[PDB]
């Protein structure tokens, strides 16, 4: 009965049609330092074949730089470590 | 019949052409596929949720 | 000072803890995301219904 239950945009078309729109994410999802996308756009053709929330199995990542005593290093980051693994 | 078609009953169409890659498509169709008059949606804003809520 | 936040400065805050599974994490707030004074939400959903539904 579910056509779509696509989880990159949380969109669910049981034939009800639900779709959530998280404001708080960054334009650009590959590293928060992006402006912040207001915009959303649900094309059901195209989502019947730019990412929005994260899915619950996927753990995202981004390498950023630390400086502690030498010299810079990057090092990678999650950014849902609860999800990747108080 | 008409009650056949109600129920929608799995009916299916298969075309085969050699000018397809496999030579076999599928098709079916049912009251959902053609115009659904009523629209359940429900656009939840979800001011903060990060992933599916 | 009062410049770089107000123009929209995105900072970080980074920290390594032993007990963290990867043993390094992060934050990050802007301008915006520091409390959005006001959202500009404008959504389009495009094609409503069709094909899908």
């Amino acid at each position: 009965i579910v056509l779509v239950d696509n989880k990159c945009k949380c969109a669910r078309i049981t034939s009800n049609i639900r779709i959530i729109v998280p404001l708080n994410n960054r334009e650009n999802i590959s590293d928060p330092t992006s402006p912040l996308r207001t915009r959303f756009v649900y094309h059901l053709s195209d989502l019947c074949k730019t990412c929005y929330t994260y899915d619950r199995n996927k753990c995202y990542t981004a390498v950023v730089p630390l400086v502690y005593g030498g010299e810079t290093k990057m090092v990678e980051t999650a950014l849902t470590p609860d999800a990747c693994y108080h | 019949s008409e009650e056949e078609w109600n129920t929608g009953e799995t009916y299916t169409c298969v075309v085969a052409h050699e000018a397809l890659p496999n030579r076999v498509t599928e098709r079916t169709v049912d009251k959902s596929t053609g115009k659904p008059t009523l629209y359940n949606v429900s656009l939840v804003m979800s001011d903060t949720a990060g992933t599916c809520y």
